[PDB]
């Protein structure tokens, strides 16, 4: 049964090349069709090209002077090579099939990767500035201040705590990020037990725990 | 390039109603459109495929139907799992296109939210900031006013403010407010306080502390 991931830098500086990668897994890449799209923010969708079973490839027009893709069948890898890239590049990138029999032939896209997060921006990175956020149930918080770019990954006691879990949007202010997570627990864990959020900035190579301490 | 029109952006219905969604091509795609449904966690899926046919797996409450340039994807029975953002595609002409997507949420029962307040961390005031933060969590309808009152008074600026997407299991909503100052700012004033008013009582939601 498929499976596709995305891989590849989460920041490229314009003018640069941006280069990306999908690991199929559960199928071979010498059998139907394997394309690249990307969403740009407000939710506009872009179908980028195809490669075919037999290795020939399709490129949207307005791309065709700076797109490339290609694969490797004996690793069942396909890339993505987008040169000379500038801010308008900046999208969350999908690798998704079109091999599945009954639709193959009416041009459906009918699996998908998660996606992955590429910014376009000559900004240097800036990790996240992690702060605890102490006061029947207890809510309990991290600051995550002014990072860039995006994404971080939030996590509560390494992933163990994730029901009553809220990680709000980051918001852009001053050129750099910043976003706040929630966890509710019981009063009787907290701070019998510990609770710590962990963040993870992996285009600054961050990755940081703050234990929440009572004051 | 074939242009795909999705004019409604968002909709808000009720558990049990039958909704539709509709998507408008630049031409007639002689029945190659597909529905995607792309959850708030980002994981994107097919729905329907040739207009009406539902892919493996999909449930029966989701139909489509459509000729020409109009094609419309159907929900029998709203249910909470179907939070989510609807794309129509054309598969007529390369390269295939998307309409902008709708988003659906799914109206439930008004809540009261759980106010919670923090004051500055010591590690924050080390470095010379003072963030004050309000989570207003698990509520309903979306729509909350929320200010600041620094030592009696309301303070509109240096506040930043963030609600989550709506909760794919309670269709619930959460917000968080942080108020920034300086240090030295936060040093000079005693009282704060987040205030919320929301449709679930008359009365403001108050929490306040002293620095």
């Amino acid at each position: 049964e498929v499976q596709l991931v995305e891989s590849g830098p989460s920041l490229v500086k314009p003018s640069q090349t941006l280069s990306l990668t999908c690991s199929v897994t559960g199928d071979s890449i010498t059998s139907g069709f394997w394309n690249w799209i990307r969403k740009f923010p407000g939710n506009k969708l872009e179908f980028m090209g195809y490669i075919t079973y037999s290795g020939t490839s399709y490129y949207k027009p307005s791309l065709k002077s700076r797109i490339s893709i290609t694969r490797d069948t004996s690793k069942n890898q396909y890339f993505l090579q987008l040169n000379s890239v500038t801010a308008e590049d900046t999208a969350t990138y999908y690798c998704a099939r079109r091999g599945f029999l009954t639709t193959v032939n009416y041009y459906a896209m009918d699996y998908w990767g998660q996606g992955t997060s590429v910014t376009v921006s000559s900004a240097k990175t800036t990790p996240p500035s992690v702060y605890p956020l102490a006061p029947s149930m207890v809510t309990l918080g991290c600051l995550v201040k002014g990072y860039f770019p995006e994404p971080v990954t939030v996590t509560w006691n390494s992933g163990s705590l994730s029901s009553g879990v809220h990680t709000f949007p980051a918001v852009l202010q001053s050129d750099l990020y910043t976003l706040s997570s929630s966890v509710t627990v019981p009063s009787s864990t907290w701070p019998s037990e510990t609770v710590t959020c962990n963040v993870a900035h992996p285009a600054s190579s961050t990755k940081v725990d703050k234990k929440i301490v009572p004051r | 390039d074939i242009q795909m029109t999705q004019t409604t952006s968002s909709l808000s219905a009720s558990l049990g109603d039958g909704i539709t969604i509709s998507c408008r091509a630049s031409q007639d795609i002689s029945n190659y459109l597909n529905w995607y449904q792309q959850k708030p966690d980002g994981t994107v899926k097919l729905l329907i495929y040739y207009t009406s046919r539902l892919h493996s797996g999909v449930p029966s409450r989701f139909s489509g139907s459509g000729s020409g340039t109009d094609y419309s994807l159907t929900i029998s029975n709203l249910e909470q799992e179907d939070i989510a953002t609807y794309f129509c595609q054309q598969g007529n002409t390369l390269p295939y296109t998307f309409g902008g997507g709708t988003k659906l949420e799914i109206k439930r029962a008004d809540a009261a939210p759980t106010v919670s307040i923090f004051p500055p961390s010591s590690e924050q005031l080390t470095s010379g900031g003072a963030s004050v933060v309000c989570f207003l969590n698990n509520f309903y309808p979306k729509d909350i006013n929320v200010k600041w009152k620094i030592d009696g008074s309301e303070r509109q600026n240096g506040v930043l403010n963030s609600w989550t997407d709506q909760d794919s299991k309670d269709s619930t909503y959460s917000m968080s407010s942080t108020l920034t100052l300086t240090k030295d700012e936060y040093e000079r004033h005693n009282s704060y306080t987040c205030e919320a008013t929301h449709k679930t009582s008359t009365s403001p939601i108050v929490k306040s502390f002293n620095r």
